[PDB]
């Protein structure tokens, strides 16, 4: 079954640095404007659109580099193996591309963390 | 490709609702009511709020966008992937009926919102001055709406009256856009 | 209606504490220091439970110190945590390490996520 | 106080039994997940299942002897006990009976309801549902509601049967 390999290929990508480092760099660079408040700012949506383009470029490059066509990708993402071979932690920046609520939580949390670390350093 | 990614979701059960209308119409108050949350410190919305509500088998993700004129050019950033439109009117504010009718008309002509079901909440019916839903619907020529289902529902976001009646209609039409 | 109002103040006070450095930095230290053993896998190790017990003790300690210094008794603290305001006056992000004290599933997720992040930084650093 | 914190937030189910009893297999059945890649549990699994309007938080702890002294660490806040026996492995009936006895005298498990799964009934080596009951002296228990349910985690037989008992007793 070729779908099982594609699922694991995708999971390996999402665990790897080709994906994880550009994602980390975007989140660290852009999260400072994400206040931990219920109401969201109009700028959050523009930044989310930038995040989408990044995620799409990253996935598109990977698929073409490895030799996986879009429908194989859809088949694998639709398989129940996708959810069992990939953890929720690894899926989170993926799901953030589609789900703004997941995106905002990710940015808010990193913003809280970076501020905490700044405090600890001068303390 | 980005739309394929939603299949990675637990139960892709999820409904995206866009909540629009003029400033002061009652959108944020309605949202907090839907979420069973305290309404005591609501202020004019400068950006947008999102609240997720579990109701009758669906996770309804309700997007509450600020209605001030300066924010309306941003409304269109929220049109894509809308399953349901809820449009809120301050029934007591008759001086603004023309302005709100023009916003609704533009929304109903918008390509990115084509075939989307629309619920019109005639809000603030707790006020004695509130115009009846019947009068509002007549004023907005709602009967002329084509190429989508629609509903108008009298409510008060402040008391909660009529809100669940509107949301029951919403839950029956979660797929009206796709089947169309 | 007045001790209703006082309970609202206690809710706000707790939220303030949970955003502040006296709570947040020891929580941050603990998470960064103990996460290395937390693998991103479905099966949990016995050592996760032992580490959770340590986390529970830290959380209890931080909260008791706060309640004592500010002067808030446990009944009041209980009233505030039961209040619906506790969920809406404190963000999900701020509440997470608190809920992690009783909920191991949240705790593991917190620890697993941090380990992933630290391993990633260790990998990037490895050669620039 | 930690117990006060839980009001800022539900049934906890403890799944014990000897190694190779089929505990994890049963758990993945309960969670409707693939079975084919189950290995001996060196620690523990948790999975939450939605049934009967309940949230079932099921803790599957490894049953190897080296893990059993850790069992005590999972006793707190238990609501239901599910005990699994390999019904084909008669030579371990004494061993599993002694663990079950120690469990049933445990303070932290004072009055918890217990379901006993007579697992692996698909195989006809398996002893009748309750050739096993006694030999285990289950009719002698006295401060606790209990049950024994013949079942089969491979294929699914009787699992739902027992799961229905588990939760009329919540
Ligand atoms: N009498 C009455 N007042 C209401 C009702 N709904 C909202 N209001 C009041 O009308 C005002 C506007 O409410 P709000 O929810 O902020 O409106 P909004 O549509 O979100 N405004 P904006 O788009 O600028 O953020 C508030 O004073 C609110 O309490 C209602 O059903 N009845
Ligand atoms: N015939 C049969 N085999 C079963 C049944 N349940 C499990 N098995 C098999 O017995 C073995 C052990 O199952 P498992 O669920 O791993 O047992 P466990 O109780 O979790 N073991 P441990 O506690 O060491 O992790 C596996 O090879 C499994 O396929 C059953 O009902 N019938
Ligand atoms: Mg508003
Ligand atoms: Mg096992």
């Amino acid at each position: 079954d070729e779908v099982e390999w594609v699922v694991e290929s995708i999971a390996g990508f999402l665990r790897g640095p080709d994906w994880s480092i550009p994602i980390l760099d975007f989140v660290e660079q852009k999260c400072e404007v994400f206040d931990d408040e219920e109401e969201s700012k109009l700028t959050y949506t523009e930044i989310h659109q930038e995040y989408k383009e990044l995620v799409e470029k990253l996935l598109e490059s990977y698929l073409k580099e490895i030799g996986i066509n879009e429908d194989q990708f859809q088949e694998a993402c639709t398989s129940p193996l996708a959810k069992t071979r990939t953890s929720q932690a690894i899926l989170q920046p993926v799901l953030a591309a589609e789900d703004f609520t997941i995106f905002k939580a990710m940015m808010v949390q990193k913003n809280i963390e970076m501020q905490l670390q700044a405090i600890r350093i001068i303390q | 490709l980005l739309s394929i990614l939603r299949k990675l979701k637990s139960a892709p059960q999820e409904v995206r609702i866009l909540l629009l209308g003029l400033d002061n119409a009652g959108k944020t108050t309605l949202l907090k009511q839907l979420a069973s949350e305290d309404i005591s410190h609501i202020t004019p919305t400068q950006g947008f709020n999102i609240k997720s509500v579990q109701s009758q088998g669906f996770k309804l993700n309700v997007w509450d966008i600020g209605g001030q004129r300066k924010i309306r050019p941003y409304w269109r950033s929220y049109f894509e992937n809308t399953d349901i439109l809820i449009y809120v009117i301050d029934s007591a504010d008759r001086k603004r009926f023309e302005e709100t009718g023009q916003e609704l008309t533009e929304l109903l002509e918008e390509e990115k919102l084509s075939c989307v079901p629309v619920l019109i909440f005639a809000n603030k019916q707790d006020l004695l001055t509130a115009a009846p839903a019947s009068e509002i619907a007549e004023g907005l020529n709602l009967h002329t709406i084509r190429d989508r289902v629609w509903q108008i529902q009298s409510c008060s976001a402040l008391t909660g009256e009529g809100v669940q009646d509107g949301m029951n209609w919403v839950c029956k039409n979660v797929n009206a856009k796709k089947k169309l």
